């Protein structure tokens, strides 16, 4: 699923600026 | 028309405070340290208790040497100067600030509900009414900030707290810049960047409305619309093919197509009618804008109040707060 791909390839934790 | 008058007075008050900022309104030994709430590459956030009153605060401690090392002087000075000058229901308020030989200190009211980020990741996604309630508060906050000619540029669930009434508090202002024309810094968090920030062309306040689109999508889906492992790859997806979960309503998809609009001359919030194209969109039909502003709407979610509780924050190694015998970087932070 898209959610599964987010977990696999996305950044799931807190995200830094820059 | 009465809105014009309110915002005119708000701009006058903002500019007066910006021109003559408050300084040096407490000191470190006025506070007891309780717990570390967060760490970053040049500072920390501590839960502290004011010794005289017993009130709890979040104390943001910035190490002056690390700020200078990481080229964050202007951003840090700007955050403090903005915070003490703005006044709006959904913006954190600066209660005290001061500096010593080693550090800069900003002291805010403690909000034990913590970040939207942690509630969103726990629950997975917010229902559309729940997401709409938060979104409306952002819409009003940007109406306010944009009337001051400020671009916010730092929207994401990480920078949004949920207070004990269930309403939003926007936390961070280092990146907030006065822009009545264009600006050009590659500034922000990758998933939330408008295409025109990534590209070298200039950008304006419309990037905040793009970011609102990203926020609404992430709140409603549980994940942002453009994602990948590394920032460069996130940028490539952004620069506009969006897919919507099948559970998104028709009205939500239509709103998002107009907020996540690559053509900034067609993007809602940036048209002749400005914020009113958003307020009047069908997805917001049930939103009582004045009641939201007045905090008279029943919130969809109230963080459980456990009694100075830190259950909504992670645990960190508790490290010394060391104040050097020597003044560090005095000249650089003279105005703080
Ligand atoms: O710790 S916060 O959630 C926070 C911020 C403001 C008021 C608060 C009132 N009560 C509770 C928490 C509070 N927080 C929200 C944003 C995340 N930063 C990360 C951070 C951590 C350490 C140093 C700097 C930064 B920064 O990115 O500039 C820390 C501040």
């Amino acid at each position: 699923t898209t959610y599964a791909d987010f977990i696999a390839s996305g950044r799931t934790g807190r995200r830094n600026a820059i | 028309e009465s809105v014009k008058e309110f915002l005119a007075k708000a701009k006058e008050e903002f500019l007066k405070k910006w021109e003559s900022p408050s300084q040096n309104t407490a000191q470190l030994d006025h506070f007891d340290r309780i717990k570390t709430l967060g760490t970053g590459s040049f500072g920390r956030v501590m839960l502290v208790k004011h010794k005289e009153t017993g009130n709890h605060y979040a104390m943001k401690i910035l190490d002056k040497q690390k700020v200078v090392k990481l080229k964050q002087i202007e951003h840090t000075l700007n955050e403090k100067r903005i915070l003490q000058a703005v006044n709006f229901p959904f913006l954190v308020k600066l209660e005290f600030s001061f500096k010593d030989n080693s550090n800069l200190y900003m002291v805010m009211e403690y909000v034990p509900g913590g970040e939207m980020f942690s509630h969103l990741r726990r629950i997975g996604r917010f229902s559309e009414p729940h997401a709409r309630f938060y979104a409306a508060q952002i819409v009003l906050t940007f109406e306010y900030l944009h009337s001051l000619d400020l671009i916010y540029r730092d929207l994401k669930p990480e920078n949004l707290l949920i207070d004990q009434q269930g309403y939003i508090q926007v936390t961070d202002f280092g990146f907030a810049k006065r822009v009545k024309g264009r600006t050009w810094t590659l500034c922000g968090t990758p998933e939330y960047l408008a295409p025109e920030i990534i590209l070298s062309k200039g950008y304006n306040k419309a990037v905040d409305w793009w970011a609102l689109g990203v926020l609404i999508y992430e709140m409603a889906a549980g994940y942002p619309p453009f994602f990948a492992d590394q920032p460069i790859q996130i940028y490539e997806k952004i620069v506009g093919k969006v897919r919507f979960p099948s559970h998104f309503s028709s009205d939500l998809k239509d709103l998002l197509r107009n907020l996540l609009q690559v053509d900034l001359t067609k993007r809602f919030g940036n048209l002749k009618n400005g914020v009113n194209d958003i307020k009047n969109h069908k997805w917001f039909a049930t939103t009582d804008w004045i009641a939201i502003y007045q905090r008279k709407v029943e919130a969809p979610f109230i963080p459980k109040f456990k009694g100075g509780d830190t259950s909504n924050f992670d645990d960190y190694e508790e490290e010394e707060i060391r104040v050097s015998i020597n003044e560090k970087c005095g000249k650089e932070f003279t105005e703080f």
